[PDB]
C-alpha cells in the first residue's frame, strides 16, 4: 500500500508532523563544514543565516487531539466571564 | 436605512439667523 | 442543587469512561490528585452534580464502575487520573463474560446487580435533587450489554419519573470485532428501547474517518477515540454546570427531541475540531461552526443523513456569542435544505447557549439530532441476525444457559416493528 | 568552507571576478563618495513646493 | 401614595428585570449599594432607617441558575435576599411540567411575598407582569399565578409585557404548544397586554443603531427603555400626567380586545444622532412608520383602532397639535369609522436617560407608543396555522397527557383561538 | 428662504467639492468641528442657503455625496474637513463603473440611483423654498459622467420649475488621460444640453496655464487647482449670502445669459488673482480687475474669443467700491471691441455688486461669459468622435451592456445641428 518513512523524507503527510509539537521543539542544528555543496538559490536568497534558539512550551488543556493551545496568544486562556459579569460590571 | 425614515418638514435654526416668520419670531420679544 | 449519577459498565466502558472523567477533571481544574488548583470562582459553584465533598478540601466523582473481569478495573486506575476513583466504586466479577449476552443477564450477571444495587441505592439518596442517570457501555460485548441493559432495567422501577440517557457504542460492518455480537446487539436494542429516554448511538467507524480527514492525524490510538467522544459527553450539560442565555438540561432536551416514546435515538457531532496545519489560519466564528457541524462527515454515527430525513436537531452552544448570528445560521439552513426536513411539524431545531467556553478555546458547540436515517444500521444487523439464526447457528451458547428461543423471535419482531415505524415519517 | 574562502580570497585578484561575480553588480563604494550607506539614501532631484 | 408592583417570571423575566432595574436605579441616582451617593423613588424604592432604597418587585423562575447571578454580581447589596424566589427543577419547555405537579409548590410561597409587599403600600395602582409565552415556567407558572391573583385581588390592574413568539425564528419546538394553551387563560384573567417579538428588535438594532451582532443585553435595554418611558407620568411631574388606568380604559373597547402593540422612536447611536434635528414632527413619524414597529405585523394590512402617545422631554403641545393634524390627513394610515377620535397624549418634563456602555444615545426628547390594531390577527392565523398541523399528526402529546392534565385542553384552546379570531374580524368589519 | 442643494458625484466631482465646502467653511466662519467662529455678525444671516442647522449648535451641509467605488469617501472622510458632512449622505456601491458611460447610465448606476433619489427628496423638501440644485461632476468617464447625467434626467420631471447648476469638467486636447474620452463626453452632452440651465466648462489645460504663468507656481498640485475654480463656484452665489448693491441670483443670471434654450455654455473666470512676486507691484484697483478679466489667458476654457463673438456677458463684484468706475469700463470695452461683440443685440453686460469682499482681498470680480468660440471645443471632440467610430472600436464595452448603434448617430445628430445652430450667429 504505502512505504511509511521517518520525519525527514517528505512522504505522505509529513507537514502536519512538522506542525507537531514535537517537530517544533526539536533543535536545528547550526550550518557546519562541506556545507557550500548543498545551497540553493532560495536559501541564497529568500531566507536567513542567523542560528535559531529552540521554544519550549507549557502543558494546557487538550479538548480534541488535534488541539494544540501552546501556540496561541495569552488571550481565553482563563474561565471567561458571563453576560452579567461583563454588562452590569 | 435609520435616519432616511424620519422626514419632517420646516425647521428651528436659531435666533440670530433669519428665515421666514423671523420678523413675526423676534417681534414677541 | 441537580446531580448526575454516572454508570460505566464493561471493558469499552472503562476505558471510555477514564478519559470522560479526565475531561471533567481538566474543565473543572481538578490535579490528579484530588484539590482544586483553579484560578476563576465560577468553576466551584456548581460542583456538586459531578463531585461529592468530602473531608481535606477534595472532590471525588459519583460514579459506579461495573465489571466482571478484574483485568480492566486494574488498568483504569494506573491511568493519569485512577487516584481519585473511589475504592468502594468498583464491583468485581469472577468470570467475564465473554462476549456472551447470555452470561452476564441471566446466569453471571443476575448474581453481581445485587451489589450494584446496593452501591447505586447508598449514593443515590445522599443528594438532594437528582436530575438522572446516565449510562455507557458497549453493545458488542456480554459483559456491559447482558448486564448494563439489565441495570437499566432494575433502576427503571426502583426510580420512575427520572431521565435515563445512554451512550451506547452500536457494531460496525467492518470493525466487526465480534463473531456473535448481532445476537449480543439485537437482544440489547430489543429491551434496551422501553427502558430508556435517550439514546446516543457512537460508532467507531465515524471516529476513525473524522482522525483521517478531519483532524489529520496517522496513529489514531483509542486515547484519541475516547477524547472525541468524551467532547459531547462533557458538552450536552454544559449548562446544568455554568451559567448561560439559554439554559436547557437534559430533561428540556428530551422534550423537544423526543415526540413519540420510540423515537429516541440520536446521532452526536462536535463542532470545532480542526487539523493542526489549518489551526490558527481559520477564523473560529459561528457559521464555520454551523457549516461544519451539519455536514455528513462530522456524524459520529454511521449513517447518512442524506438517505433520511430529519426529525429534530438540537445545538448547544459555548462562549459569548451574539445571538443574531446563530438564529440567521438555523432560519437559513432550515430554508436552504428544506428537503432534508419534516413538513408536518416546524422549527425542528432547538437553541440553547452557554457563556463559558472549555480552557484554551473560545467557542464550541455540541449537535444532537432525531433522523429518521439511523434505521440504516437497525436493517444492516438485522439482515445479520436474520442469516445466522436461519442456519441455527452459535445458539448452543445461548438456549444452554435457561434461554429459549422464543426471546430471538421476540427481539427480531420488536424491532422490526420499531423499523416499520421509522419508515413512515421519511 | 573555511579552505573555499581561502580560494576565494586568492581568486578575488582576477578581472572576471572583479567585473562580475554571481547574480550582483561589481563594487559600487570606489563610485560613490566613501561612507555614505546606499540603500538609506534617497537619490534623484526632490521638488520644491 | 402611589406605587407599582412588578412580578417577573421565567428566564425571559429575570432577564428583562436586570435591564429594567438598573435603568430605574440611574434614573433616581441608586448606586447597586443601594442607598444615596425629591419623593419620586417612593413608588418604585421603600425606605429604610438607614437609609437604605429596596425595590418592590419580585423573581420568580425555576431556574437557579440564571437567579443566582443577581446574588453574584453588583445588584447583590441592593436586590433583596428573599424578594427573588428560587425554584429547583425548571419546567423543561412543558406547559403541563409548569403548571400541575411543580408550580403548586411553589405558588404558597410567591403568594405571601405578594401579599407582603402590597400591605407595604398605602395606594397600589395594579400589578406589571414580564414573562415569556414559549418557556415552561412564563407560561405554566403564569397561568395559576393571574388565575389566583384575579381572587385574592379583585379590581386591581394587570398590564402584561409578554415575549411573543416570532413568526420565523425562535429557540424552541413546543413553543406552539405552550403559546396556544396560556391564551385561554391571558384572555380572561389579565387587562391589557403588550406583545415584543425578538427578531423584531434584531432588525430594528441592525437597521437604526448600526450594530451589526447585538445580544440580549441590549434587547432587554430597549424594552427596559419602553417601561420606563410607560411609568415616567407617574414617577416625574409634567404639563398633563396619565396614569395606568386611563390608558388602560383609552385602549380597550371591549373586554376581549385588549391587545395592543409597542412602538418606541428615535432609535440611534451617538454618532448619527447630532447630524439631524429631532423635531416632533421627526420622531412621531417614525412610530407610524411601519418599519420601526417592534412586532412583526403590518398596520397597512390590518386597520387601526386606538392610539397612546407618551411624550418626554423638551416637547411643546403647539408642535404636537400640528403633528396630528398632519398624520390624520394621510390615507396611508387608516383608522376604524366607529372612532374619530383615537388619540390620548401625555407629556412629560424629563428627558430619557442614558446607561454607561449603552447604545441609544443621549437624546432631548422621545415618544413611546401604544397602538391597538387588527393587524395582530394576521399572526394569530399564521401560528395557528403551525399548532394544526403539528397537533393533526398527535405529536408531543404524551409530555403533556403524562404529567396530569387531559387531552381535552388541546381541543378547547383551539376552539377559543378560533372564536377570538371571528371576534377579532366582526370588530374590524364597518358599518 | 432661498436654498440651495449640492449635488456631488464623480472621482473629480468628490474632489471638486471637498474644497468646495472648505472655502465656504472659511468664508462662514466655520471649524471643522462644526461651530460657528466668527468675528462679525453678518455671516450666520444667510447661512441656510448651505447649510442645515442641527442640535447643539452645529451647522452640517446640505450636500450628497455619491460614486460607484468606495476609494474615493475614504479620503474625502479623512480629509480635512471631512467630518462635518452627515455619515448617512454618504451613498456609494461595491463595485466602479471602470471608465464605461453604459456601466454607470445602465447596468450599475440604474441601482444605486433608487436610493439617491430618496436622500435628495429628504431635504430638498425639508427646506422652505428651495431655489435650486447644483452638480459638481466631470465627463472623464462613466462614474461621474454616466451616472451624473442621469440624476439630472430623473430630477428634471420631479422638479421641473427650478434652476439646474452643472459645472462640468470638459475634455483638452493634450490632457487627454482616457482613450474613449469622446465616446463618454459626446453620449453625455447628448442627454445633458436638453435638461440643464446653467453649464460651466472647466478643463485642466486653462488651470495648468494659469498656475504657471499668471500664478507663477512650479508645482500646479490638484489642491492648487481645486482652489482656484472653488473661488469660482462660491463667486457665483455672493448676492445669495451677502448683501449688495445690485443683489442678482443664479436666475436673474440666466435669464440675461441664455437668450435661446440650446444656448446656455459659459466662460467661467477669476479676476484678481496675482503672483506673490508682483502682488506689491500691482494696483489693486478696478480699471485693473476689468483689464484682466476680459484677457483671453484669464479664461477656464481652452477657447480663444480671437476665434468668435461674445453675445452676452457677466461680472459679479465683491467688496466696496463705487458702481461707475466699471459702469464706464465696461461701456469702454464695448465701444472698443465693438468687432468682438453681435450687434443685434445692445447691451451685452450684466452688473451686479456685492458689499462683502473675499477673504484675503479688498475687491474680487466673477466673469460668467456665453460666447460663440465654445464651439471650437465641440468641432474638437466631433472630428475625435468621427474617427473612433468609423473604424467601430470600442463598441463592444458598450454594445455588450444594452446600448444599440443608432443610439450613437443620434448622439451625433445632435452633437451636429447644436453647433449648426451655433455657427449662424458668426
Ligand atoms: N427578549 C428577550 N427574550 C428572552 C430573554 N431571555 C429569554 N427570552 C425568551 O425566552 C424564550 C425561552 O424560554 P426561557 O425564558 O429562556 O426559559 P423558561 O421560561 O424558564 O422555560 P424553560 O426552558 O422550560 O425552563 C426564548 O425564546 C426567548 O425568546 C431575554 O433576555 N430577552
Ligand atoms: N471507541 C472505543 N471503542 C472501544 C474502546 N474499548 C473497546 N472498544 C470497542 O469495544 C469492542 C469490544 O467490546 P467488549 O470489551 O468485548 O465489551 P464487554 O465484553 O461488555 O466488556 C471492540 O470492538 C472495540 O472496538 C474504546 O476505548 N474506545
Ligand atoms: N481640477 C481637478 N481635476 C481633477 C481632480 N481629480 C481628477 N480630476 C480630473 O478628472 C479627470 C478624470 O475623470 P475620472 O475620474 O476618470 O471621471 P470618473 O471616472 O467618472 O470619476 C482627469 O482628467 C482629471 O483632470 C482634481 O482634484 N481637480
Ligand atoms: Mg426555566
Amino acid at each position: 500500500n504505502e512505504n511509511t518513512y521517518s520525519n525527514r523524507t517528505l512522504m505522505g503527510n509529513w507537514n502536519q508532523e512538522r506542525y507537531d509539537l514535537r517537530n517544533i521543539v526539536q533543535p536545528k542544528p547550526l550550518p557546519s563544514q562541506f556545507g557550500h555543496y548543498f545551497e540553493t538559490t532560495y536559501d541564497t536568497s529568500y531566507n536567513n543565516k542567523m542560528p535559531l534558539s529552540t521554544h519550549r512550551f507549557k502543558r494546557e488543556p487538550h479538548w480534541f487531539p488535534g488541539h494544540q493551545p501552546e501556540l496561541d496568544p495569552p488571550r481565553y486562556k482563563c474561565t471567561e466571564k458571563s453576560t452579567y459579569m461583563n454588562s452590569y460590571s | 436605512k435609520g435616519s432616511l425614515t424620519l422626514r419632517s418638514h420646516h425647521k428651528k435654526y436659531s435666533k440670530p439667523v433669519l428665515v421666514y416668520s423671523w420678523h413675526r419670531d423676534r417681534e414677541a420679544f | 442543587m441537580r446531580e448526575i449519577v454516572h454508570l460505566q459498565a464493561g471493558q469499552c466502558g472503562n476505558q471510555i469512561g477514564a478519559k470522560f472523567w479526565e475531561v471533567i477533571s481538566d474543565e473543572h481544574g481538578i490535579d490528579p490528585t484530588g484539590t482544586y488548583h483553579g484560578d476563576s470562582d465560577l468553576q466551584l459553584e456548581r460542583i456538586n452534580v459531578y463531585y461529592n465533598e468530602a473531608t481535606g478540601g477534595k472532590y471525588v466523582p459519583r460514579a459506579v464502575l461495573v465489571d466482571l473481569e478484574p483485568g480492566t478495573m486494574d488498568s483504569v486506575r494506573s491511568g493519569p487520573f485512577g487516584q481519585i476513583f473511589r475504592p468502594d466504586n468498583f464491583v468485581f466479577g469472577q468470570s467475564g463474560a465473554g462476549n456472551n449476552w447470555a452470561k452476564g443477564h441471566y446466569t453471571e450477571g443476575a448474581e453481581l446487580v445485587d451489589s450494584v444495587l446496593d452501591v447505586v441505592r447508598k449514593e443515590a439518596e445522599s443528594c438532594d435533587c437528582l436530575q438522572g442517570f446516565q449510562l455507557t457501555h458497549s453493545l458488542g460485548g456480554g459483559t456491559g450489554s447482558g448486564m448494563g441493559t439489565l441495570l437499566i432495567s432494575k433502576i427503571r422501577e426502583e426510580y420512575p419519573d427520572r431521565i435515563m440517557n445512554t451512550f451506547s457504542v452500536v457494531p460496525s460492518p467492518k470493525v466487526s470485532d465480534t463473531v456473535v455480537e448481532p445476537y449480543n446487539a439485537t437482544l440489547s436494542v430489543h429491551q434496551l428501547v422501553e427502558n430508556t429516554d435517550e439514546t446516543y448511538c457512537i460508532d467507531n467507524e465515524a471516529l476513525y474517518d473524522i482522525c483521517f480527514r478531519t483532524l489529520k492525524l496517522t496513529t489514531p490510538t483509542y486515547g484519541d477515540l475516547n477524547h472525541l467522544v468524551s467532547a459531547t459527553m462533557s458538552g450536552v450539560t454544559t449548562c446544568l454546570r455554568f451559567p448561560g442565555q439559554l439554559n436547557a438540561d437534559l430533561r428540556k432536551l428530551a422534550v423537544n427531541m423526543v415526540p413519540f416514546p420510540r423515537l429516541h435515538f440520536f446521532m452526536p457531532g462536535f463542532a470545532p475540531l480542526t487539523s493542526r496545519g489549518s489551526q490558527q489560519y481559520r477564523a473560529l466564528t459561528v457559521p464555520e461552526l454551523t457549516q461544519q457541524m451539519f455536514d455528513a462527515k462530522n456524524m459520529m454515527a454511521a449513517c447518512d443523513p442524506r438517505h433520511g430525513r430529519y426529525l429534530t436537531v438540537a445545538a448547544v452552544f459555548r462562549g459569548r456569542m451574539s445571538m443574531k448570528e446563530v438564529d440567521e445560521q438555523m432560519l437559513n439552513v432550515q430554508n436552504k435544505n428544506s428537503s432534508y426536513f419534516v413538513e408536518w411539524i416546524p422549527n425542528n431545531v432547538k437553541t440553547a447557549v452557554c457563556d463559558i467556553p472549555p480552557r484554551g478555546l473560545k467557542m464550541s458547540a455540541t449537535f444532537i439530532g432525531n433522523s429518521t436515517a439511523i434505521q440504516e444500521l437497525f436493517k444492516r444487523i438485522s439482515e445479520q441476525f436474520t442469516a445466522m439464526f436461519r442456519r441455527k447457528a452459535f445458539l448452543h451458547w445461548y438456549t444452554g444457559e435457561g434461554m429459549d428461543e422464543m426471546e430471538f423471535t421476540e427481539a427480531e419482531s420488536n424491532m422490526n416493528d420499531l423499523v416499520s415505524e421509522y419508515q413512515q415519517y421519511q | 568552507t573555511f579552505q573555499q574562502k581561502i580560494k576565494d580570497k586568492k581568486e578575488s585578484i582576477y578581472l572576471s571576478n572583479r567585473r562580475a561575480p554571481l547574480g550582483k553588480s561589481h563594487d559600487q563604494a570606489p563610485g560613490l563618495p566613501k561612507g555614505m550607506d546606499t540603500t538609506n539614501t534617497t537619490f534623484g532631484t526632490a521638488v520644491i513646493k | 401614595m402611589r406605587e407599582c408592583i412588578s412580578i417577573h417570571v421565567g428566564q425571559a423575566g429575570v432577564q428583562i428585570g436586570n435591564a429594567c432595574w438598573e435603568l430605574y436605579c440611574l434614573e433616581h441616582g441608586i448606586q447597586p449599594d443601594g442607598q444615596m451617593p425629591d419623593d419620586s423613588f417612593n413608588t418604585f424604592f421603600s425606605e429604610t432607617g438607614a437609609g437604605k432604597h429596596v425595590p418592590r418587585a419580585v423573581f420568580v423562575d425555576l431556574e437557579p441558575t440564571v437567579i443566582d447571578e443577581v446574588r453574584t454580581g453588583t445588584y447583590r447589596q441592593l436586590f433583596h435576599p428573599e424578594q427573588l424566589i428560587t425554584g429547583k427543577e425548571d419546567a423543561a419547555n412543558n406547559y403541563a411540567r409548569g403548571h400541575y405537579t411543580i408550580g403548586k409548590e411553589i405558588i404558597d410561597l410567591v403568594l405571601d411575598r405578594i401579599r407582603k409587599l402590597a400591605d407595604q403600600c398605602t395606594g397600589l395602582q395594579g400589578f406589571l407582569v414580564f414573562h415569556s409565552f414559549g418557556g415552561g415556567t412564563g407560561s405554566g407558572f403564569t397561568s395559576l399565578l393571574m388565575e389566583r391573583l384575579s381572587v385574592d385581588y379583585g379590581k386591581k390592574s394587570k398590564l402584561e409585557f409578554s415575549i411573543y413568539p416570532a413568526p420565523q425564528v425562535s429557540t424552541a419546538v413546543v413553543e406552539p404548544y405552550n403559546s396556544i394553551l396560556t391564551t385561554h387563560t391571558t384572555l380572561e384573567h389579565s387587562d391589557c397586554a403588550f406583545m415584543v417579538d425578538n427578531e423584531a428588535i434584531y432588525d430594528i438594532c441592525r437597521r437604526n443603531l448600526d450594530i451589526e451582532r447585538p445580544t440580549y443585553t441590549n434587547l432587554n435595554r430597549l424594552i427596559g427603555q419602553i417601561v420606563s418611558s410607560i411609568t415616567a407620568s407617574l414617577r416625574f411631574d409634567g404639563a398633563l400626567n396619565v396614569d395606568l388606568t386611563e390608558f388602560q380604559t383609552n385602549l380597550v373597547p371591549y373586554p376581549r380586545i385588549h391587545f395592543p402593540l409597542a412602538t418606541y422612536a428615535p432609535v440611534i447611536s451617538a454618532e448619527k444622532a447630532y447630524h439631524e434635528q429631532l423635531s416632533v414632527a421627526e420622531i412621531t413619524n417614525a412610530c407610524f412608520e411601519p418599519a420601526n414597529q417592534m412586532v412583526k405585523c403590518d398596520p397597512r394590512h390590518g386597520k387601526y383602532m386606538a392610539c397612546c402617545l407618551l411624550y418626554r422631554g423638551d416637547v411643546v403641545p403647539k408642535d404636537v397639535n400640528a403633528a396630528i393634524a398632519t398624520i390624520k390627513t394621510k390615507r396611508t394610515i387608516q383608522f376604524v369609522d366607529w372612532c374619530p377620535t383615537g388619540f390620548k397624549v401625555g407629556i412629560n418634563y424629563q428627558p430619557p436617560t442614558v446607561v454607561p456602555g449603552g447604545d441609544l444615545a443621549k437624546v432631548q426628547r422621545a415618544v413611546c407608543m401604544l397602538s391597538n390594531t387588527t393587524a395582530i390577527a394576521e399572526a394569530w392565523a399564521r401560528l395557528d396555522h403551525k399548532f394544526d398541523l403539528m397537533y393533526a399528526k398527535r405529536a408531543f402529546v404524551h409530555w403533556y397527557v403524562g404529567e396530569g392534565m387531559e387531552e381535552g385542553e388541546f381541543s378547547e384552546a383551539r376552539e377559543d383561538m378560533a372564536a377570538l379570531e371571528k371576534d377579532y374580524e366582526e370588530v374590524g368589519v364597518d358599518s
